[PDB]
């Protein structure tokens, strides 16, 4: 779906 | 008298205006419009301190937007060890002090690679914070797109540039 990636630490 | 446009910055292609969180409600409304049209080409279904930021073509369209929103901390991206034989990142663990947050950024796709997304991000640093320029470092994205990040990067002129997920 979203275009926007996963940021994790 | 009804209020007037607040320009930041004016250019031969058109011109970059905010809207604050204290402006009249059709300026306000035409804010939350523009935020709903980004979200949705973003793919998401769906305050008192968000500042959008439009570029507004001479044909009188938003051709570009930028939500900006007050941050204090934000994360390195890092390099994540390829796969061997082969979509989610990893930050620093390490917080820096960071002003402004970069929500949302938007250009309209027959638009793009026009700088119109550098001049935005430009207008917010000059803007954001009264009598003072925001350094490259004082800003962060939110979970960039693969687009955003390679805007960003190039714009930063770093690989590791700052992000955050979002203010709750
Ligand atoms: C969450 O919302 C986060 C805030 S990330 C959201 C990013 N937005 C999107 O993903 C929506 C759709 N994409 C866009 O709206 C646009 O791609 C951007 C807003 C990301 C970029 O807008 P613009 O096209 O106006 O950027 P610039 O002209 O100012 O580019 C300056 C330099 O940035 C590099 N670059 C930009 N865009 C690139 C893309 N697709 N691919 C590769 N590199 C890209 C270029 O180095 C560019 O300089 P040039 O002289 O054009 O090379």
């Amino acid at each position: 779906g979203a275009k926007k990636d996963q940021y994790f630490l | 008298s009804m209020k007037k446009e607040r320009v930041i910055t004016e250019f031969w292609d058109g011109k970059i205006i905010m809207v604050s969180p204290d402006d009249p409600k059709y300026a306000l409304k035409k804010a939350e419009e523009v935020r709903e049209l980004v979200d949705s080409e973003l793919g998401f279904q769906q305050p008192s301190q968000t500042r959008t930021y439009m570029f507004v073509s001479n044909e009188k369209k938003i051709v570009g937007c930028l939500i900006a929103e007050p941050i204090r901390e934000a994360y390195r991206v890092l390099a994540e060890p390829p796969s061997l034989h082969s979509r989610a990142w990893r930050c620093s663990t390490e917080p820096e002090p960071a002003i402004c947050g970069i929500s949302r950024i938007w250009v309209f796709a027959l638009m793009r690679r026009k700088a119109i997304a550098s001049r935005m991000v430009d207008a917010v640093r000059s803007s954001f914070m009264y009598g003072s320029v925001l350094t490259t470092e004082e800003i962060a994205f939110s979970d960039p797109t693969p687009d955003g990040k390679l805007f960003a990067s190039t714009y930063c002129k770093v690989p590791d540039f700052l992000v955050y997920n979002f203010v709750s």
